[PDB]
RNA sequence: AGGGCUACACACGUGCUACAAUGGCGCAUACAAAGAGAAGCGACCUCGCGAGAGCAAGCGGACCUCAUAAAGUGCGUCGUAGUCCGGAUUGGAGUCUGCAACUCGACUCCAUGAAGUCGGAAUCGCUAGUAAUCGUGGAUCAGAAUGCCACGGUGAAUACGU
RNA sequence: GCGGGGUGGAGCAGCCUGGUAGCUCGUCGGGCUCAUAACCCGAAGGUCGUCGGUUCAAAUCCGGCCCCCGCAACC
RNA sequence: CCUCCUAAAGAGUAACGGAGGAGCACGAAGGUUGGCUAAUCCUGGUCGGACAUCAGGAGGUUAGUGCAAUGGCAUAAGCCA
């Protein structure tokens, strides 16, 4: 993982969008591309759309996901099992 | 003989015997026998009950078999329910740390299920 | 009770680590020594996450 | 006679004030403890029932009654008259002396004990439980554990409800969760 | 910009690690060859269990660093067990590279300890400093070797004959 | 009317005497050959035509029936 | 040869009428004395599940009877010694 000495990564556009969305309540989904953003304690309650290559996922942020990256909640590969 | 609610082999050394309280390997074994001052080479056949309960006190300073089992299952349940990539990867009984799944990855997948 | 079939039932000393020394009858024939007891157990006396560790490890 | 005198000296008085019963006769008693063992894998191993019963005597201090199949069953491959288990009925002094050890020595030695369930009163206050390993009792020589067998404990009582049975059983320090 | 070439019922080639005792683990201890380095090799010293961190010398190098060679040796134990074998997988806590380790990085520590107990049909390589085994370095390259390329140490077996 | 048999994809042993499913060819996986066939090594596939009854238990026994069938039908 | 129906409330009563069984078993499965009471489900229970054994409730013969059916059977003729 990212070494602690640097602090948790976050993308500027993501952070400023959640910021001015924080101060304005739970508005529309904040369609994001930065699947590499780490989740922050203030996003609890946010619904943010994340990219899987072609789509955006309606991912409601809970307390329990804090600390992890955003991209772990939008599967990029679609596999419904072999020989279906 | 009875350490952390379980039994340890009476015919083995101390280092080796303590490798059976699920949650302590060799390093923690040397650490117990340092914090308690028993030579690593002695077989617990040759202890006294007081040495044995001192062994119990020094192991009591960690998360062990019941603690470790259920706390681990709690972490994997957090993963299960998070729906994160590790969530899907444990729901799937697939590998979870990005190893190749075109080839063997069999420790997870088990034996072969030919088509 | 019938004779000739039941085990030998007599009283030995179940010694615990805590200083809990109780007399029971038992089919062991020899003394007991215990690691846990009704008054030295974790449960019998009361010995029995992401924002938190975040703030513990990540300062902004 | 330890926990029996504990009943006659503390528990009758506690439950005479909890429920304010008319007389002592209305206070629940612990009337028998039944220890059973299903040894159904003894279809081809008759030595198995007569070894797993050799442990129930050591646990109980008392020779058990080999129990037989009531009916024919092609499901689990048995026949009426085939003995597929063993039980002991404990009463009086030896019941109390078994019960006290069950409290003080036996349940402490269970792998990952988290508190006995309170969901095992059958509507009339009687408590059964499982013991998934015969080495929580020390009378077994752990060096001659020739198999890992369990047993059901059943504790019957004059308690009339689940509530009264969990109460009577709670003036006796049963570790409910 | 993100995602994919890193998927996954399966089948195949190519190698690695083992299944142990001619070996594993603790201790000390010996003899290489070759080769790289300036947006670099980076010692001493201090700090962290460790990967590494800090500050800070030398070197465009038969001078400085890379960089303690492992096998081996001796001492102790293990005493044939799914084991003081095996190290997959998995959880937690980590370091570092680069904007950036979710998909999808490389190493650390702790915990876990899976198959595996010498491999069906078949099939490959080698006639000597060879196979076999044991470590070393280089190119690529911010990081990312069980591959390739290159280097030594030990060191065999057997060849009637066609 | 009397009397048969039905069992993995195909063809048949297993039944009489209730337990303890087989052979041969086929299918799939891998070998061998330049490739195919032959040849070699593994493996998977039937709880027995529907079903009632009796039973400890049914492919086996009985029968309502179902398919395929054979001998009888005369003065 | 046995049981039931036809068979018309005593007995008996036919048809190539409607339905089933027997050609045994048991030295205990006979005698006697003492004792005992089923099916089924429900709740709780280590394994263990629709279904094993344990414990308790509901239920009251829906069980059981060495083998058909009918009549009987608790004072049991059923179950154990
Ligand atoms: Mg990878
Ligand atoms: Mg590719
Ligand atoms: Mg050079
Ligand atoms: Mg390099
Ligand atoms: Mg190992
Ligand atoms: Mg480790
Ligand atoms: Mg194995
Ligand atoms: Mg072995
Ligand atoms: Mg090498
Ligand atoms: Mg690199
Ligand atoms: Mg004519
Ligand atoms: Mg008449
Ligand atoms: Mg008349
Ligand atoms: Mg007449
Ligand atoms: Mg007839
Ligand atoms: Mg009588
Ligand atoms: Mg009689
Ligand atoms: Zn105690």
């Amino acid at each position: 993982p990212r070494s602690l000495k640097k602090g948790p990564f976050i993308d500027l556009h993501l952070l400023k969008k959640v910021e001015k969305a924080v101060e304005s309540g739970d508005k529309k989904p904040l369609r994001t591309w930065s699947r590499r953003s780490t989740i922050f304690p203030n996003m609890i309650g946010l619904t943010i759309a994340v990219h899987n290559g072609r789509q955006h996922v309606p991912v409601f942020v809970t307390d329990e996901m804090v600390g992890h990256k955003l991209g772990e909640f939008a599967p990029t590969r679609t596999y419904r099992g072999h020989a279906a | 003989a009875r350490i952390a609610g379980i039994n340890i082999p009476d015919h083995k050394h101390a280092v080796i015997a303590l490798t059976s309280i699920y949650g302590v390997g060799k390093t923690r074994s040397k650490a117990i026998l340092a914090a308690a001052g028993i030579a690593e080479d002695v077989k617990i056949s040759e202890l006294s009950e007081g040495q044995i309960d001192t062994l119990r006190d020094e192991v009591a300073k960690f998360v062990v078999e019941g603690d470790l089992r259920r706390e681990i299952s709690m972490s994997i349940k957090r993963l299960m329910d998070l729906g994160c990539y590790r969530g899907l990867r444990h729901r799937r009984g697939l590998p979870v740390r990005g190893q190749r799944t075109k080839t063997n990855a069999r420790t997870r997948k088990g034996p072969r299920k030919p088509i | 009770m019938k004779k000739d079939i039941h085990p030998k039932y007599e009283e030995i000393t179940a010694s615990c680590s805590c200083g809990n020394v109780m007399k029971i009858r038992s089919t062991v024939g020899h003394d007991l020594n215990l690691d846990v007891c009704s008054k030295c157990h974790p449960f019998f006396t009361g010995k029995q996450g992401r924002v938190d560790r975040f703030n513990k490890r990540f300062n902004i | 006679a330890k926990l029996h005198d504990y009943y006659k000296d503390e528990v009758v008085k506690k439950l005479m004030t909890e429920f304010n019963y008319n007389s002592v006769m209305q206070v629940p008693r612990v009337e028998k403890i039944t220890l059973n063992m299903g040894v159904g894998e003894a279809i081809a191993d008759k030595k198995l029932l007569d070894n797993a019963a050799a442990d129930l005597a050591a646990i109980s201090g008392q020779k058990p009654l080999i129990t037989k199949a009531r009916k024919s069953v092609a499901g689990f491959k048995i026949r009426q008259g085939y003995p597929i288990g063993c039980k002991v009925t404990l009463r009086g002094e030896r019941m109390w002396e078994f019960f006290e050890r069950l409290i003080t020595i036996a349940v402490p030695r269970i792998r990952d004990f988290r508190g006995l369930s309170a969901k095992s009163f059958d509507g009339r206050g009687n408590y059964s439980m499982g013991v998934r390993e015969q080495i929580i009792f020390p009378e077994i020589d752990y060096d001659k554990v020739d198999r890992v067998r369990g047993l059901d404990i059943t504790i019957t009582t004059t308690a009339k409800s689940d509530e009264e049975g969990r109460a009577l059983l709670a003036a006796f320090d049963f570790p409910f969760r």
